[PDB]
């Protein structure tokens, strides 16, 4: 990728990465007296699937984010607890 | 185009006395106030002052006490205690 | 005696292995060319070391 790279005096930095594959944007700050933070993408639709009644696909097509089958085993009341643990929604 | 200061001038030889170029330095020991500049002359007409920009100790340079809106040169610095304009919550 | 990074004063982050990542060269330089890690370039680390000084009349 691009690599823009800032760095103070004091040691501060922003790194600011696009992806030469995507052109996704990815940054990442450093303090003083710290490490470099994760690297936080560029926003895009999924970051929103918490809140929404679908889930969003590798297509871009909507689906239901919760699909219950008789070949997982499980119940329709554990199919729910494992679906709010695994993604904290509530509706 | 910058705040009045001591300068250097040196002036480089063409093929004639009608055309130099020539570059320009600021007499400060103050990290924001160094600069470097060049140009072409030739007759009465010249480039613009080429603006050189340096990077202190190989870093970015940092501003403070002043409004962000107030900072006119292009460049990336690191901005600190900044006296007004802002966005919300934000103090660097 | 030593060569080092720190996140805060008097606390070290990494410890240099000396033979592997480092050697005294000419007793001028660090040099990295051993095959273990060395910090990324431009970055700013810390050495400790020992040498025999001139003593100076009047200063030393």
């Amino acid at each position: 990728g691009f690599l823009d790279l800032s760095v103070d005096a004091n040691d501060n930095r922003l790194a600011r990465l696009t992806d030469a594959e995507t052109g996704k944007e990815y940054t990442s700050i450093k303090k003083p007296t710290g490490t470099y933070t994760a690297w936080k993408k560029e926003f895009e639709p999924k970051d929103m699937e918490k809140y929404l009644l679908s889930s969003i696909r590798d297509d871009g097509s909507a689906s239901f984010p919760l699909l219950v089958y008789t070949s997982d085993s499980k119940t329709f009341q554990q199919a729910i607890i494992d679906h709010i643990d695994r993604t904290g929604q509530t509706t | 185009d910058m705040e009045s200061l001591d300068v250097v001038l040196h002036v480089v030889p063409l093929d004639t006395s009608s055309k130099v170029v020539q570059h320009l330095y600021t007499l400060s020991t103050n990290n924001n106030q160094i600069k470097m500049l060049y140009r072409f002359v030739s007759g009465n007409s010249s480039s613009e002052w080429q603006f050189i920009q340096g990077l202190p100790s190989n870093k970015n340079a940092v501003i403070s006490g002043t409004n962000i809106l107030d900072i006119a040169s292009p460049g990336v610095y690191f901005v600190m205690g900044m006296t007004g304009g802002m966005p919300s919550g934000v103090s660097s | 005696v030593k060569v080092w990074t720190e996140t805060s004063p008097g606390v070290t982050t990494k410890e240099y292995k000396q033979g592997e990542d480092f050697r005294l060269t000419d007793g001028q330089t660090i040099d990295w060319s051993p095959q273990g890690q060395e910090p990324s370039g431009g970055t700013s680390y810390y050495v400790s070391y020992k040498y025999n000084k001139r003593m100076e009349a009047g200063k030393d």
